């Protein structure tokens, strides 16, 4: 899966079968590192308008 | 639940947002909804195939929330414009107008804000306890016809007096009440009694 | 009818909602209009059996017992002169709140308080008064002394009733 | 009814004020035998004044009221993206967006409009005065 | 061939239901002006001109 | 506030209409309506 955005760490509990994450509307935390089983919360990139 | 009207904005304005949000996950007919994986997994000649696809259904999506935006800000604008005109009057003033300021006779007001709102109290006159008496449209007292200068006539059952009109306060008839306008042999409903000199 | 159309409309995401829930916005407002600008009376007033005001003849417009819906005649004169649920489509409509019989025991209410009471029913309680004193109230607002409609009652009564005849005549002829 | 046919209730001789309108002049509400009851609305309580030609009542005494009236003045001021909500980071997308003309900027300037009138109803409304005054200690 | 029909359908809904929105302010507007003629010109009297 | 869309902030902060509403207060308390056609 592609995506961008800044990589934080992560305090919150899945369980041992959960892999990925969903928000309010439909927006992905993916979480499951594939070597570890780190949680990684996924937040986009800062923007605004000049 | 006095608040439903500053409540029914914010729901609104969220609910639309939320709309807007959710309209991203929709095929509109392409193969995915998310044109990462379609830049990923097709070539070019077909890739744009599904991407003009789901620009007509973005940009639709959009156009609908920006109207139903314009629509929701010129209500609200009418809106204002009433508020603005309730604080110039009811409160900048005592105000005339019938029930624009309240049920009954306005005294004043006093602004409050509210998130996204403002909200008014109105002070106001209303009276209480009534009575039963007998009018009488003028008085005869040597041929002439006196009219109360500011008032009633009224009668407890054996005297006449002269009260104002909203709230009992009987006086004697006299010439610094009344004036006099010609005979009283037209006016209908007449009732002659003595008229006090000082 | 159709399963295969409606599966292919679901790939639009929430067009469908949307159109329904700013049309039932649409009848709730035509709803509240309704309810905001007749019903301003928290009784329902009606006039005494003997009609006294002082000359002025209102039989023109307060309700007529015989006909079956309790119009007046003005507003009997006013349903037949506005001309005009066929189609099949997914095409519906709905009943108003209040019915027309409700509409016109509000406009009688209105009507039967402000000539008995006057204004004094918008403020509070009704307080009864002669409609004779009530018009000489009314013309010293404008800067009228008194004396000038008690001296002129039965010309003001005559005014009246010629002007409701014209404005009736008005109505029933011009369309 | 007249507004359909109505499963569930049970109809009342009674009337009382309006609860739940239904349509047709028909109300339902919820009493106390605890049920659900469909009734005809009623206007409100029957009244007739004792007009007489040389009758009047006058009132003795008053009270003070106070009452409260709520209105809204302004909304929520919002801004949006063209490209990053339609193609968001993508060159490809925003390559094929542009084919499409100026469907951008008229969105943002009506967008903005609402924005501007959105503050401009708020100073209409609460500035009114020049100064700030202050009541005494 | 029913996506067309599809389009059309839903654009023609579109358009009656902005053209309803505007007309059903408009209606508003005119019942809010009897509202208010009916709380001053009935259950009082007017010193506002015309 | 996550995919293109952000809210603006108002001009007039709660405080400063806070300060409005009680301007409008105090004025009317003490001067009646005096305070709106002049002084
Ligand atoms: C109508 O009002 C007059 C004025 O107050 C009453 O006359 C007075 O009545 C009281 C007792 O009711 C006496 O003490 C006074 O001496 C009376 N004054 C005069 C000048 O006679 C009159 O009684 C009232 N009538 C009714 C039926 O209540
Ligand atoms: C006003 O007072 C006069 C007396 O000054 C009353 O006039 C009398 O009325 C009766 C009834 O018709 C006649 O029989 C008398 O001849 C009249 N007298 C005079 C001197 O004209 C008159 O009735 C009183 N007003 C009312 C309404 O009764
Ligand atoms: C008030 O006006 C009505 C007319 O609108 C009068 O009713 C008419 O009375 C005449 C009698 O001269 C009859 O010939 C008509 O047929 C009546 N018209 C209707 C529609 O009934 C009524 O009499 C007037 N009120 C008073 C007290 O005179
Ligand atoms: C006018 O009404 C007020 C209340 O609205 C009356 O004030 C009350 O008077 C009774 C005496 O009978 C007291 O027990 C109450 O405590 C009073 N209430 C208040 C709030 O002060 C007043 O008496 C009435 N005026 C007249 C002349 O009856
Ligand atoms: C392979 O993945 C496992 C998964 O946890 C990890 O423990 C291991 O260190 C990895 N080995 C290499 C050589 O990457
Ligand atoms: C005035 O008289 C009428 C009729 O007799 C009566 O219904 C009413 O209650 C009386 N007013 C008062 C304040 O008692
Ligand atoms: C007032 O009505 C009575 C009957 O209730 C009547 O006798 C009297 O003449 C009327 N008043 C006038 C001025 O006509
Ligand atoms: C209402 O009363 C009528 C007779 O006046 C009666 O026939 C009818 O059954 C009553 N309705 C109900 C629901 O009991």
């Amino acid at each position: 899966l592609t995506g961008t955005g800044v990589l934080t760490e992560s305090n919150k509990k899945f369980l041992p079968f959960q892999q990925f994450g969903r928000d309010i509307a439909d927006t992905t935390d993916a979480v499951r590192d594939p070597q570890t089983l780190e949680i990684l919360d996924i937040t986009p990139c800062s923007f605004g308008g000049v | 639940s006095a608040l439903g009207k500053l409540q029914d904005v914010v729901n609104q304005n969220a609910q639309a947002l939320n709309t807007l949000v959710k309209q991203l996950s929709s095929n509109f007919g392409a193969i995915s909804s998310v044109l990462n994986d379609i830049l990923s997994r097709l070539d070019p000649p077909e890739a744009e195939v599904q991407i003009d696809r789901l620009i007509t259904g973005r940009l639709q999506s959009l156009q609908t929330y920006v109207t139903q935006q314009l629509i929701r800000a010129a209500e609200i604008r009418a809106s204002a414009n009433l508020a603005a005109t309730k604080m110039s009057e009811c409160v900048l003033g005592q105000s005339k107008r019938v029930d624009f300021c309240g049920k009954g006779y306005h005294l004043m007001s006093f602004p409050q804000s509210a998130p996204h709102g403002v909200v008014f109290l109105h002070v106001t006159y209303v009276p209480a306890q009534e009575k039963n008496f007998t009018t009488a449209p003028a008085i005869c007292h040597d041929g002439k016809a006196h009219f109360p200068r500011e008032g009633v006539f009224v009668s407890n059952g054996t005297h006449w007096f002269v009260t104002q009109r909203n709230f009992y306060e009987p006086q004697i008839i006299t010439t610094d009440n009344t004036f006099v306008s010609g005979n009283c042999d037209v006016v209908i409903g007449i009732v002659n009694n003595t008229v006090y000199d000082p | 009818d159709s399963t295969e159309c409606s599966n292919l409309l679901l790939q639009y995401g929430s067009f469908c909602t949307q159109l329904n829930r700013a049309l039932t916005g649409i009848a709730v407002e035509q709803d509240k209009n309704t309810q905001e600008v007749f019903a301003q009376v928290k009784q329902i007033y009606k006039t005494p059996p003997i009609k006294d005001f002082g000359g002025f003849n209102f039989s023109q417009i307060l309700p007529d017992p015989s006909k079956p819906s309790k119009r007046s005649f003005i507003e009997d004169l006013l349903f037949n002169k506005v001309t005009l649920a066929q189609k099949f489509n997914g095409l519906t409509v709905l009943p108003p709140l209040l019915t027309d019989e409700m509409i016109a025991q509000y406009t009688s209410a209105l009507l039967a308080g402000t000539i008995t009471s006057g204004w004094t029913f918008g403020a509070g309680a009704a307080l009864q008064i002669p409609f004779a004193m009530q018009m000489a109230y009314r013309f010293n607002g404008i800067g009228v002394t008194q004396n000038v409609l008690y001296e002129n009652q039965k010309l003001i009564a005559n005014q009246f009733n010629s002007a409701i005849g014209k404005i009736q005549d008005s109505l029933s002829s011009t369309a | 009814t007249r507004a359909g046919c109505l499963i569930g209730a049970e109809h009342v001789n009674n009337s009382y004020e309006c609860d739940i309108p239904i349509g047709a002049g028909i109300c339902a509400s919820y009493q106390t035998s605890q049920s659900i009851i469909a009734y005809t609305m009623s206007l409100g309580a029957e009244n007739s004044v004792a007009y007489s030609n040389n009758s009047i009542a006058i009132p003795t005494n008053f009270t003070i009221s106070v009452t409260t009236e709520i209105l809204p003045v302004s909304m929520t001021k919002t801004s949006v993206d063209c490209t990053m909500y339609i193609c968001g980071d993508s060159t490809e997308c925003s390559n094929l967006l542009l084919q499409y003309g100026s469907f951008c900027t008229q969105l943002n300037r009506a967008l903005t409009g609402i924005a501007v009138e959105q503050d401009k109803n708020t100073q209409e409304v609460f500035a009114q005065v020049k100064q700030i005054y202050k009541t005494p200690p």
